[PDB]
Parts: structure tokens; C-alpha cells; sequence
């Protein structure tokens, strides 16, 4: 979707703030969030694809304020309300209830060692995305090709700064999951992925650093040929 | 920056920490959420995962000729001989700064980032300021920023992770490091100069 | 500059807000938020192209959920402070003055016939911004041109949606204010205008209504021949 | 739409109001803002230009021919036959509806509009929803806000003032309004059918 989440290339955001150290969760609240990342996942919430674009549907204003962690915790709450495993009127009600009794305690529940066991191979197995598929490769390394205008109202990893922009193929990397499908719970649908290098005058014209090029991830739908 | 629609920061973090534990409460009695896998997610990224990890990494290719050829050739396999790897670094390709190439990561879309190395990112890696900017000044950027000068004649290659693929930055050696143990040059390593927006540390 | 206002084209902005009625000002700062147009101009704070530069700088959370005059008191006091005209810090001290004292008067004043004439004037004659150059017209209607892919850091009436973007020349209108000078205190210099004619599918690809056109207008240097 | 960082309708009015009192009373003093100009402004587009006006250009157009031939060919100047004209119309370019196509005009840059024939545009006219979509899904807009189905085979020209030319919308004229005078015919023009967005008032 063309969303303002889309930031690459936006100006006027202001200057960076970025203070000398910080922690890595600044309020309690922060690694329940986190925490809710493998949780959600594990009971089929939703897939990392999808995970993006229920934080890409938020209110613009709210995701370009809102603290990081907030974002994860709409992501959960759309796809919660969508799978129909959350009920909005309920967490209503339980939020003005910890807004009125923030000490209140949580319910009582059993420790489970399989969520635990979850978390560690998670974090140190990884949740790899590449795939194998029958088709090989349109493209390779050299090949000229220019990025898709296509404008997909769901979810895609097409940043509007890179459309219908001519680059070069780095890398050709293998087959991984596609967000065009996976992101809008159509499947896996794996597909070639390249890595293409695209000249800041290319991207930006005359404004553009004279020396300077961005490296850009791209899935085989979309490129097409120039130049092999 | 001034939004005159905003609330305090204190108003703010009182409502979500109410919206979170309601959340949470929910999450809790479908049995998909508990105290302890809290507790155990928040316990690896402040005390095992962080950017030590990806010091590591880049002390033994600046001095292992070899394992820097395969770890260019291959991040993931070669991160693994040292025991690191894993969630959201599953697919990782390192490049090497030069005398004519500097590099700079950035996840213009959300705020992807290679955490088997370096750990959770800094709120202002997430933030749309950086992301919005460094795809598009990344000189100004720098120096503005980070004090980093880089000359214009020196080609300035900003990646931007759109896929599962993580770019890490591999930092050039600071002179005046000759001989120097993987431990002292260690402490020339930064999350800051794996990320491209700062150099390893000088002296 | 490549800001959020320019929304033409974003996804996820939400449903039109639309009562069945509405008065033309919904309260009386308003009134005043839109008489401080025509006084501004006058008093030599902006020309129109540096007033919707103004706007264009604001903070985009702010910009996208603030009441729509409001917008316009950011342009004022953005110039007014680039001009030297407005003391900030007074502006402050006057604001919270009258966060307190909500009823206090306002500093006395002569009225001034003058002011009522330029309104009048303003309104009724208009402020044309058409003007004669000595340069003839580079295109005409009919001719196939493609939307300049420079991004200015300034003002600049470039839709991101339509940049490197292929049309046809629907009608020369004769030369007229070039916003890139004129929004940047750079001047006027007068510039050819024309409306281009640019399909759904060239500016959204597929996802475009396949019988569908939008009509944007192009001053002469954001175009370039394509087919005579 | 919520945004938990926004605070209530009636603490952004006050903030705002005290913010344009105090930049009123500065400009009042520089001895360029007076009470009298802030009335007469008010005063005209509260009850001098406004819509009524467009109508009138509209019904004129529908029952003459040769002035609707002028109304087409130059805007400006036609308009100016009905001594309509002046602040934000200088340059009117009016498009006319027919049986195979439909128009609608957006400022997706801000809020441009043809003051002198349609007065201050709606709020809606000026927010990003509106100005955001109309240009990428015009068809699924009308029907979706306006419950006006534009068939598939009829092509919708959406216009976008990004210069001085203010676009305005000729509707067609309603069947079954056969010699009606021009007072009768324009109690069917109305704002929304000369932005584009509606047809004229059938029956
Ligand atoms: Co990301
Ligand atoms: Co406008």
C-alpha cells in the first residue's frame, strides 16, 4: 500500500533524536510488547509479512509519534480483531479497567515450558524464509532491469521512491517468501529474491548525491528487463 | 517536533500502559501468553544478544584474511562459526568499508535490523527521521548527525533491508591497531560503526 | 519537497469525514485565521507560492489531524518569524497570556479604510499570477511528454504520483508564476503552463481504473518531449 | 480515525484559540490587522460569494448555447459576463459532463478551489481523505461517499489543481426539466455538482 509508513525519501520529519545511551526497554510495558512478537506468532496470529502490514494500516499520524513498541501492540490487536481470537468490546472494557486499577493483577495462568522452549529456538534457530522452488532464476548479476509501477492496495515491499526506477542487479540470493502474497495471508508463494543497485541521481535527479548509490531488495515480480 | 494535537508524554504512557496490560490479560487467558516467556524474551536482548556479538564478528575478520573472505561470501555461514546467528539474522550479508567505499544499513520501511549481532535497534534507527533522510542526504546526514565526514569523492552506498536479507556493516581498521589482540580491537567496535553511521573508533 | 501533504495517490487516510451541513466558519479564530491571509500578503510576510510553503514545512502528524485554518496560523507565524516581523518568544508569552485571560482585549487600534480597500479589491479584481514572457511556447497539444523525476528540497508543485510519469498536452494556458522561484523568495519568473493528460494505468499500473484519467498541470520545466 | 496520542476536540479548540488571539493582537499592533478587515472578509463568504453564484453560470450555460460555448472556451472571461469573477477564480477552466464522461476536480496538494463561483470549499474538500483518493480510486470514491455509480465504460477525468487554473464542473442537465426557467433549473445546481463529486438534482 502507498502508505506514509513509507518513509524513504519523505522530508520535512524533522532532525534525528537521538540521545548519548539509552536502555534497551524503557518502560515494563515495552518488553510485554516485545514478548508478544513469538506469542502472537506461535498461535497464528499472523506471519512476519503480515505482522508489517497490520502496523503499515495504522492512523499516519499516530505511527509517525507513537512509540515504537506501540506499533507492535496495533499489529496484535488487528489481527487479533481480524483471526477473530480478540474481542474489541472485551479489550475495551479490561483497558478502562487497568486505567482505573493499574495494580491490579494479571489472571492467574500455569507456566508453560513449551512456550519457553518456543522462545529459544526461535531466537537462536531463527525463522528462516528462504525457500527452494522449481523455477530458476530471470535474472543475474549485471542484468539492467527497471522496478514495477504497480501500486498493490494490500500489503508489498515496493517503496514508492524506488518505482519505475532503472538499476542493476548485485545478487541473486535464492527463493524466499513473498510479501505480495504472504502479507495479505494468500500463502508463501515463494519467489527469486535480488538485491539491485540504484544511483542516488537515478532516485532523486539532479538533487541526488552525485556519489552515491542505494542497494535495494527486490523480489523477481518486480523487475523487468532492460539490459542483460 | 511541536504538535499542538499532542498529549504529554506522561498522559501518553499511561494510556498504553493500560491498553498493554489489557492486552496482555487477554493474551494470558487464551494461554498463548505467560509471565516466564515475557521475562525470558526481555532477559536475551538485555543480557545475551547485542552488539559484542557483532565485535566478534568484525575483530576476527580484521585478523583472519580468510574467515573475512567467507564471511563477505557468505554472512550467515560464516557467523555461525563463532555460535552466532538466529532470529531476524537468519539471511545476513556483511560489506566491507573501503578507502573509496563507505557503507550505511537503514529499513526505510519499518526498522529491520540484523539483532543476532547487534541486539535490539536504537530508537532512532526505528524512527522516521533517519529512515526518511539517509536514502536521500546520507552525506548531510553523517556529518550533521554523527560528526562523520565523509568526502565527496567517496562513494556512499546506503542499503536499504526491504527483504529478510540483513546488511551489517564491516568497519574499516583504525590505524595504529598493528598487532593488537582481538580484545583490544574490540574495543574500537561499535554498534554505531556497524551500522555505517559512525567509523570504528580512532587511536 | 517531497512532504506528506502531498497525498495524492497515499493509502490508509481513513473514510471522508463529512457532516450533512456545516458553516463556513465553525468558530470565530477561524474568522480571524482567514482574514490574516489577505493582511499577511499585504504587509509583505508571503506571496501565495511561499504561503503554501509555509504549510508544506509543518509537522505532518500536526498537519494531517489539525483543524484546516490552522495550517494557515503555522504559515503566518513560519513567515513572520523568517521575516523578522514576529517575535517568537513574544508570540509565546502573548499565547499563554490568552490561555489565562481567555476574555482580555485585544490592543487597541485605529481601523484603517485602507485595509478595507485592499480587501475589496483582493477579492473582487482578483491577484492574477498570469504574466507575458518573450519566450514562445515549447509544447503544444497533442505532444507526448514525460513529468521531470527531480525532487527540490524547496517549494515546488511536483506531485509525487506524476513525477517520471508519460502524458499528452491537453491545452497551453500562456506563462505564469513558477512556483520553484517564486515559493523559495526567488521571484516570479514566469513560466509556460499546461494541462497534461496522464492515464490511470501510467500513474498506478495495474491496480489503475482502466478507463480513467487525471489532468495535472505542468509548468514548462517539469516536462520534456517525448513524441511531437 | 483514534489516535491514542491525540488529545480532545475541545483542548486542541482552546489551545488554538489562545495561540490566534495572541498572533491577532501582534498583528494588530504591527497596524496590519484590523477588526473591520476581519469582518468584511467574513462578511463576503458568509453571505456574498458562494455557490449560488456557480449555479447561475450553470444555468446560463444550460439555456444558451453560445455563452455555454464561451463558458468552455475561457472560464474567466464568461464568468465574467455574470459579474462573477475575482479571489482564487482568475484563472477558471470549466469541464463539461456528458453521457461519456464524468468530471471531478481536487487540490491533492492542499485545497485549491474556485472561490468565486462555489465560495470557501467544504472541510472534507480540504482533507487528505478526500484529496488522497479521489485521484488513485475516483470511481470507488463516488459511490462509496457520495453513492454516485459512475458505470466502469464511462471515463472519469479527475482533475488536479496544481496551478492558478481552478477546474469547475458543468453537470448535465437533468431530464425531464424541459423550458424551465432559469430560477426553477437552478434549485438543481448544486456545490457538489460542480466539484464533481455529484450529478445535479434529478426530477
Ligand atoms: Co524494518
Ligand atoms: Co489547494
Amino acid at each position: 500500500m502507498n502508505g506514509v509508513y513509507d518513509v524513504g525519501g519523505t522530508d520535512g520529519l524533522g532532525p534525528i533524536n537521538r540521545p548519548a545511551d539509552e536502555p534497551v526497554f524503557r518502560a515494563e510495558w515495552e518488553k510485554v510488547a516485545f514478548a508478544m512478537f513469538p506469542a502472537t506468532f506461535r498461535a497464528g496470529f499472523m506471519g512476519l509479512d503480515e505482522f508489517r502490514f497490520g502496523i503499515e494500516q495504522m492512523n499516519p499520524a499516530e505511527y509517525l509519534e507513537s512509540p515504537y513498541y506501540w506499533h507492535w501492540i496495533r499489529t496484535y490487536i488487528h489481527h487479533g480483531v481480524r483471526t477473530g481470537k480478540i474481542d474489541l468490546e472485551e479489550l475495551e472494557r479490561r483497558t478502562q479497567y487497568y486505567r482505573e486499577n493499574p495494580d491490579a493483577p494479571l489472571p492467574e495462568h500455569e507456566q508453560k515450558p513449551e512456550l519457553i522452549e518456543f522462545v529459544n529456538q526461535a531466537v537462536y534457530g531463527g525463522l528462516p524464509a528462504s525457500r527452494e522452488v522449481d523455477r530458476p532464476p530471470k535474472f543475474k548479476e549485471g542484468d539492467v532491469v527497471r522496478f514495477s509501477t504497480a501500486s498493490p492496495k494490500g500489503h508489498a515491499r515496493r517503496a514508492r521512491y524506488v518505482r519505475g526506477k532503472t538499476g542493476t542487479v548485485v545478487k541473486h540470493h535464492g527463493a524466499y517468501i513473498y510479501p505480495d502474497t504472504a502479507g495479505n495471508g494468500l500463502g508463501e508463494c515463494p519467489e527469486h529474491l535480488y538485491t539491485v543497485r540504484f544511483t542516488a541521481q537515478e532516485l532523486w535527479g539532479p538533487e541526488g548525491d552525485p556519489n552515491s548509490s542505494v542497494y535495494y531488495d527486490c523480489w523477481e515480480p518486480y523487475i523487468e528487463l532492460v539490459d542483460t | 517536533t511541536e504538535n499542538i494535537l499532542r498529549k504529554s508524554d506522561e498522559e501518553i504512557q499511561k494510556e498504553i500502559t493500560a491498553r498493554v496490560k489489557a492486552l496482555e490479560s487477554m493474551l494470558i487467558e487464551q494461554g498463548i501468553l505467560t509471565t516466564s516467556m515475557i521475562d525470558r524474551m526481555a532477559e536475551i536482548y538485555e543480557n545475551e544478544v547485542g552488539p559484542h556479538l557483532g565485535a566478534k564478528v568484525v575483530v576476527k575478520a580484521w585478523t583472519d584474511p580468510e574467515f573475512k573472505k567467507r564471511l563477505l561470501a557468505d554472512g550467515t555461514e560464516a557467523c555461525k562459526e563463532l555460535g552466532i546467528g538466529g532470529l531476524q539474522g537468519e539471511d545476513m550479508m556483511w560489506v566491507e568499508n573501503t578507502d573509496e567505499v563507505h557503507h550505511v544499513v537503514v529499513c526505510t520501511l519499518c526498522s529491520c535490523y540484523p539483532w543476532p549481532v547487534l541486539g535490539l535497534p536504537p530508537n532512532w534507527f526505528k524512527e522516521p527521521q533517519y529512515r526518511s533522510r539517509v536514502v536521500r542526504e546520507p552525506r548531510q546526514l553523517l556529518k550533521e548527525e554523527f560528526g562523520f565526514e565523509v568526502p565527496p569523492s567517496k562513494e556512499i552506498k546506503v542499503w536499504d533491508s526491504s527483504s529478510e536479507m540483513r546488511f551489517v556493516v564491516l568497519p574499516q581498521r583504525p590505524a595504529g591497531t598493528d598487532g593488537w589482540s582481538e580484545e583490544e580491537l574490540a574495543t574500537l567496535v561499535t554498534r554505531e560503526s556497524m551500522i555505517g553511521v559512525e567509523p570504528a573508533k580512532a587511536v
